[PDB]
């Protein structure tokens, strides 16, 4: 199964079961090797698309929280207020 | 401020006003009802603390328009670390005697979760700095609330563009402003918001500390590095009053 290379980016293939495993240099993560650290869904890569704040040491994912005031919405990364003035929103520019 | 632009009326809702008997003494962030950030330096010289007034939704100091709330400022909170006359820790947490009514001129800025203020705050070029302090190194203060937007740099760079005995910029401190000798913060703004804005947010990153002179040629200006104090502010924030006027916090 090793035999069609599925590791990408100089992974390293080893056979295992009817299939195999792909151990992958320092930098890159996924089943094939496929992602890049710079292309990874981490907190140091744009806030990891979190609009507020960020979290990623604890293994598997990333999480999206938001400031006191605010709630997450459906998507995981946007935010919206649940106030009427949230911190650091300016409310006449708010209305315009 | 110098170079600034004048802050239109609404557009500075964290903006206050810091006086002692009627004087202009400093600026400050509000960040929650009854906290405001500033600067320790303010209160290096103060011999009447039931004279310290903030003021809210203030704009224009030479007209009352309503919108102004001020609050006798009951307590004063710096750092253990700082030491008057010197400039390193140069922050305050202000507790307000009664708190202020969020309004349409009145709102608090965000005090940032640490690790998003070093890891994506720090990186945005530009922000806002505030004020009613003197316009030009020795000028007239101002009448109305002046903003500028100041571009970031690292410590490193801070004196390139450049008295042995100034100031050295510390870890608790960064650089702000322009070089060529046309726009700072400047004495008076002391306190005020460094403010940043990220995807629709404004947060406090640093606040208004010091200066070789304001706007000087070769120069930038210096801030407080809101970012180590975040902690240190939550803690106070969320812990029982404590009773006193000045009081030195341990740090951190
Ligand atoms: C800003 O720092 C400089 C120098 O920095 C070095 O200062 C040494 C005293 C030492 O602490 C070392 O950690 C440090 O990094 C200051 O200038 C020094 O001033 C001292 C006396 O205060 C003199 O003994 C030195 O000759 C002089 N050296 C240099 C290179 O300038 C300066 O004092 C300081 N600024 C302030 C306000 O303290
Ligand atoms: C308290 C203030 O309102 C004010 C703001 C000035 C900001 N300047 C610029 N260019 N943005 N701060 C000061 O006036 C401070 C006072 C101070 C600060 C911290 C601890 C103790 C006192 N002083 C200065 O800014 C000095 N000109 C700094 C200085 C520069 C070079 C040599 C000696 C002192
Ligand atoms: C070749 O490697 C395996 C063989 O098991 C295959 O499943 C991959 O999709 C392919 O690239
Ligand atoms: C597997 O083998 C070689 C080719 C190296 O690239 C290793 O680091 C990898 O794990
Ligand atoms: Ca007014």
């Amino acid at each position: 199964q090793c035999a069609s290379s599925p590791c990408q980016n100089g992974g390293s293939c080893k056979d295992q079961l009817q299939s195999y495993i792909c151990f992958c240099l320092p930098a890159f993560e996924g089943r094939n090797c496929e992602t890049h650290k710079d292309d990874q869904l981490i907190c140091v890569n744009e806030n990891g698309g979190c609009e507020q704040y960020c979290s990623d040491h604890t293994g598997t994912k990333r999480s999206c929280r938001c400031h006191e005031g605010y709630s997450l919405l459906a998507d995981g990364v946007s935010c919206t207020p649940t106030v009427e003035y949230p911190c650091g929103k300016i409310p006449i520019l708010e209305k315009r | 401020i110098v170079g600034g632009k004048v802050c239109p009326k609404g557009e500075c809702p964290w903006q206050v006003l810091l006086l002692v008997n009627g004087a202009q003494l400093c600026g400050g962030t509000l960040i929650n009802t009854i906290w405001v950030v500033s600067a320790a330096h303010c209160f290096d010289k103060i011999k009447n603390w039931r004279n310290l007034i903030a003021v809210l939704g203030e704009h224009d100091l030479s007209e009352h328009d309503g919108d102004e709330q001020s609050r006798r400022v009951a307590q004063v909170i710096i750092p253990s670390t700082y030491v008057p006359g010197t400039t390193n820790h140069d922050i305050a947490l202000l507790r307000l005697h009664q708190p202020v009514v969020l309004t349409d001129h009145v709102v608090p800025l965000c005090l940032p979760e640490r690790t998003f203020s070093e890891r994506t705050l720090a990186f945005v070029r530009f922000s806002l700095v505030s004020g009613w302090g003197q316009l030009l190194d020795r000028g007239a203060t101002a009448l109305e609330l002046m903003v500028l937007n100041v571009p970031r740099l690292m410590t490193q760079d801070c004196l390139q563009q450049s008295v042995g005995d100034s100031p050295n910029i510390t870890e608790y401190m960064f650089c702000a402003g322009y070089s060529d000798g046309s726009k700072d913060s400047c004495k008076g703004d002391s306190g005020g918001p460094h403010a940043t804005h990220y995807r629709g947010t404004w947060y406090l990153t640093g606040i208004v500390s010091w200066g070789q002179g304001c706007a000087t040629v070769g120069h930038f200006g210096v801030y407080t590095r809101v970012s180590q104090y975040i902690e240190w502010l939550q803690k106070l924030m969320r812990s029982e009053p404590r009773p006193g006027v000045l009081l030195r916090a341990p740090f951190p």
